RNA sequence: GAAAUUGUUGAAAGGGAAGGGCAUUUGAUCAGA
RNA sequence: GGAAUACUGCCAGCUGGGACUGAGGACUGCGACGUAAGUCAAGGAUGCUGGCAUAAUGGUUAUAUGCCGCCCGUCUUGAAA
RNA sequence: GCCCUGAAAAUGGAUGGCGCUCAAGCGUGUUACCUAUACUCUACCGUCAGGGUUAUGCCCUGACGAGUAGGCAGGCGUGGAGGUCAGUGACGAAGCCUAGACCGUAAGGUCGGGUCGAACGGCCUCUAGUGCAGAUCUUGGUGGUAGUAGCAAAUA
RNA sequence: UUGGCGGAAAGGCCUUGGGUGCUUGCUGGCGAAUUGCAAUGUCAUUUGCGUGGGGAUAAAUCAUUUGUAUACGACUUAGA
């Protein structure tokens, strides 16, 4: 119901998010994923590291430069999981993937914007408690991603700025709600209450 | 990775480095860092910024 | 800004990017 | 002008081309049945050219009719034209290719006098 | 001879049509359409403009006035299937719709007959519109679908 | 598109191509190389189309072409036009 | 005032298709806010328009239109089948479409 | 004075083939009434 | 002790929306509604209205897009090989 | 009952892939839904049968349509011959080119434009040295390979 | 127009003042018509030529040369 949808990857499952996103792009919705480093996978760390190693040992033998390119970042892991769903070898699939943008962390201009979630892809809702899960920043740093220490240092600044913003907005909202409560009990407000507002 | 966001040069430079910037030195007017030296004016607001 | 030519050059780059749709962050 | 007729529908407007007539110059577009037993076109595999068959045939009431609603009749002279004195709402004259311009004007004049439609006027008559 | 001749020739006698058993029968309009009902137009010059309903005509159409005074819509013929019928209503008493028929609108600037008829009807229409609060402004306004509006759920 | 996944490639290429082609079409229209509408006075719809007669009447009204006229055909056209105007005069009288 | 919309926004998803076969004569439309066939039964029979832009101006407009009708539902999620006078070109999978409120039964 | 084949001009397509079938968009071109 | 409802089934019960089709070409027939007169949804669609009247619809052609599509013939149980 | 093990090598690799963990897995049950040249209804083409009617034709009705070796039937086309159109034609015959038009399910036929400059067609029949993608086919011609290999023995 | 913040791809955020219009917060007065019963019915940068804003005055490549280089291209140097 929007021109563009920003999705916070925190607390989500890679494959389910990939499925819903792919079917949205193929329908024509523009989507932007952020905080891929906080993304989650089902199963313990060991299993998924073993899986990535199984993927990593695969390579064209007579020339390694033309084989499966093993991208280490969480954004690229998610992009792989997604591209395997889309028929990316078609113009339709290319145009679909060109409606997508994946980012580690929340950079500008999306930091000053609203983010959403997908409840049929969240870990806490889809998984049963008492089940091991894996996080993608840890996995990528294990398999050779050399940037997890900068993204944390930057998110620690973004969060402070956002907290200042929220502390301002929350006092403004208190003022507004108090003024509205004082305006209430007027006959205009009674009519609005009757009509459902 | 690492990104360069600014580079600052000196006021006066030598014909040697100017030659490095140039590829046909004997024909040019040698206009390399004229406007930068001009940007090195009274207080150097840009330089200090 | 840096106030001399970076302003014009950067706004022109961004508008070329937004007309050709060749921008990494913006659509 | 012509008679009322049912609406014309054809069932196949596209031409029936021979297999590999696009691939070879020696193989012409005239239709020829593939007699091969290993032939996917004869075996009617999915994703192949269509073959002519009587199911594609046109309706008898609209057969041999041009969009004007007339059946074409070739004409070389005023005598062949006067065969169609009655049948103006069913038939339409078409002057033969071998006819000359001094006789074409005669044929057109008589066709105008008799109230006959000519299919190919302006032939050798641009002057 | 170039093309010899056919021995057979079809006769050029064109035959009459069979007696068709398809008689015109009057229209059965939906329940929501009743005179004095406020209507929303979905197409035309005046798409999205709220008007009133006055009369059903011989050619299946509906006669409507804006009124012209408030929203700028004249006496007009409108199809019933390009219209939404609100539950809002006005009482029609005294307006002379008897004059207007299908021949009134045949066309073959504006006619003094037309402006005369329009004024004399919309004085009597405004007189009853003034009873309800805000109906003048409601009819002056235009209709539009906002974000989050679903016509299958919307009561009109 | 793997080295830059967040940059559109094909949509930009197709934007470029469609604008490419639209400009060329508009200029081929401005240069009068495309044929006019069916009802325009200079149109040739229903008539016969022959570059020989076109060149004949152009050189009677009297920057590189493959269109010539064959003086043979020019003499033939003059002959047949004399016949045509003879018939028109016999209608005359 | 700010909005003059008298249509509903929808998306052209696909043609009617099997696994490996498609019927271009029938198209599939997803309507905004419609989640069930019980709701799409409202929108059946409605008129559909795909509006696109060309460079040429043909009859006083650079804007061209393809008209069609909604015919029936498709599945359980509120998707509908549609038929146009001329079938859509398949470069429009993921393109917006206008579903008008006429012909109205209200 | 055909075809294979070739040159110039004009239009178009082209991310490790091309060609073909169904359907339509876009551009060009065209007949009938 | 008194009812109701569910389930199953029936109605030659009522009503509404949506899609595709309109074959045939004077009459003849079974029927129905009607005091008759005649009328009718009864042996295949009629009626009202607007716009354009031309490249607009449509065809042909060069491309693009979605899906499909292995190079022909012969030989043999059977091959893209 | 489910789970682990219950042995299997060597280019990198496949529940079809992505990926899935109160499943997008196993078992079972209840509904809704997708979808074939299959089933139903309608139109059209053809065949077959049955009827009707002063015309190997016209009309009504209905059921059917896979196909190799192979069989039967109806048709299209080429060279020459008898007849006929008192046919066509230097105001342009045949032939050739053609993003142009039309008719037939098709074989094929017809038209327009351009080139060409002297003979050629429809119909009732006859006749045959009568229709090609192949045959490591015949003759002739032409290409990519390719401005490439190379034009380096014998002293200059 | 004041002042401040913001470097992850900041290119945006907030703020001061004075102008300039509008205000459907409330009540009035005029106009709409024939787009003819619907036809999406079109509403959201400049490159190019009037525009006269209208002044300021760089390089690379070939050729030549060098050999820290080299099959040829390339590379590396020099030359008013």
């Amino acid at each position: 119901v929007e021109p563009v949808v920003v999705i916070d990857g925190k607390g989500h499952l890679v494959g389910r998010l990939a499925s819903v996103v792919a079917k949205q792009l193929l329908n024509g919705q523009k989507i932007v994923v952020v905080r891929a480093e906080e993304l989650n996978i089902s199963g313990e760390f060991f299993r998924n590291k073993l899986k990535y190693h199984d993927f990593l040992r695969k390579a064209t033998a007579f020339n390694k430069t033309r084989g499966p390119f093993h991208f280490r970042a969480p954004s690229r892991i998610f992009y792989k999981a997604l591209r395997g769903m889309v028929s990316h070898k078609t113009a339709r699939g290319k145009a679909a993937l060109e409606r997508l943008k994946v980012f580690e962390g929340i950079p500008p201009p999306y930091d000053k914007k609203k983010r959403v979630v997908v409840p049929q892809a969240l870990r806490v809702l889809r998984l049963k408690p008492g089940r091991k899960y894996t996080t993608l920043g840890k996995l990528s740093t294990s398999v050779g991603w050399k940037y997890e220490d900068v993204v944390a240092k930057l998110e620690a600044k973004r969060k402070v700025s956002s907290a200042e913003y929220y502390a301002k907005k929350r006092a403004f909202t208190k003022k507004v709600a108090s003024a509205n409560a004082t305006a209430a009990e007027s006959d205009v407000a009674k009519q609005l209450a009757a009509l459902g507002y | 990775g690492l990104r360069s966001l600014t580079t600052v040069w000196a006021e006066h430079l030598s014909d040697e480095v100017k030659r490095r910037f140039y590829k046909n030195w004997y024909k040019s007017k040698k206009k390399a860092f004229t406007k930068y030296s001009a940007k090195y004016a009274q207080d150097g607001a840009g330089i200090e910024r | 800004w840096r106030d001399g030519r970076h302003h014009t050059y950067k706004k022109a780059k961004l508008m070329k990017q937004s007309k050709k749709k060749t921008s990494f962050t913006r659509f | 002008a012509s008679l009322p007729h049912p609406k014309i529908v054809k069932k196949h407007t596209k031409k029936f081309k021979r297999h590999h007539s696009d691939r070879y110059h020696r193989v012409a577009e005239n239709w020829r049945k593939q007699k091969g037993i290993d032939s996917v076109v004869r075996r009617r595999f999915r994703g192949n050219i269509s073959q002519p068959k009587i199911g594609y045939g046109s309706n008898k009431k609209t057969k041999f009719l041009s969009p004007s609603g007339h059946k074409t009749f070739l004409v070389a002279n005023v005598k062949d034209l006067e065969t169609l004195t009655m049948h103006t709402k069913t038939y339409a004259a078409e002057i033969a290719h071998n006819i000359s311009a001094k006789n074409r004007v005669v044929i057109l004049a008589r066709a105008k006098a008799l109230g006959i439609k000519v299919t190919n006027p302006k032939g050798r008559l641009a002057l | 001879s170039a093309q010899k001749a056919p021995k057979w020739y079809p006769s050029e006698d064109v035959a009459a049509l069979k007696k068709t058993r398809k008689a015109a029968r009057p229209q059965k309009l939906r329940a929501s359409l009743v005179p004095g009902t406020v209507l929303i137009l979905l197409a035309g010059r005046f798409r999205g403009k709220r008007v009133v309903y006055l009369k059903h005509l011989e050619d299946n159409t509906l006669l409507i006035s804006g009124p012209f005074k408030v929203n700028g819509v004249p006496l007009r013929r409108v199809n019933a299937r390009y219209v939404i019928a609100t539950s809002t209503k006005v009482s029609v008493e005294g307006v002379n719709v008897e004059k207007f028929n299908v021949e009134y609108f045949a066309k073959e600037e504006i006619k003094a007959e037309r402006v005369e008829d329009q004024k004399v009807v919309d004085k009597a229409l405004i007189a009853e519109i003034k009873k309800t609060p805000l109906l003048k402004q409601y009819l002056s306004a235009s209709f539009s679908l906002k974000n989050g509006d679903k016509p299958h759920m919307l009561k009109f | 598109s793997k080295n830059s996944i967040n940059r559109p490639k094909l949509t930009s290429n197709l934007h470029h191509k469609v604008h490419s082609l639209n400009k060329k079409r508009a200029q081929r229209e401005r240069a009068g190389l495309l044929k006019p509408a069916r009802s325009s006075v200079n149109s040739k719809s229903g008539e016969i189309k022959s570059v020989a007669l076109d060149l004949y009447f152009q050189n009677k009204k009297n920057s590189i072409t493959t269109r010539t006229l064959s003086k043979k055909r020019a003499k033939k056209i003059e002959r047949n036009l004399k016949y045509a105007t003879q018939r028109k005069l016999l209608v005359d009288a | 005032a700010e909005s003059h919309r008298l249509y509903v926004k929808g998306k052209h998803l696909s043609y009617q298709r099997s696994k490996r076969v498609n019927n271009p004569n029938v198209s599939l439309i997803k309507i905004e806010g419609v989640a069930t066939p019980q709701d799409a039964q409202f929108y059946l029979g409605k008129r559909i328009a795909y509006v696109y832009r060309a460079s040429k101006e043909v009859r006083g407009s650079k804007i061209r239109v393809m008209w069609g009708k909604v015919t029936r539902t498709h599945g359980n999620s509120g998707v509908v089948r549609a038929t146009f006078r001329n079938n859509l070109p398949a470069k429009t999978f993921g393109a917006s479409v206008r579903i008008f409120l006429y012909p109205s039964n209200i």
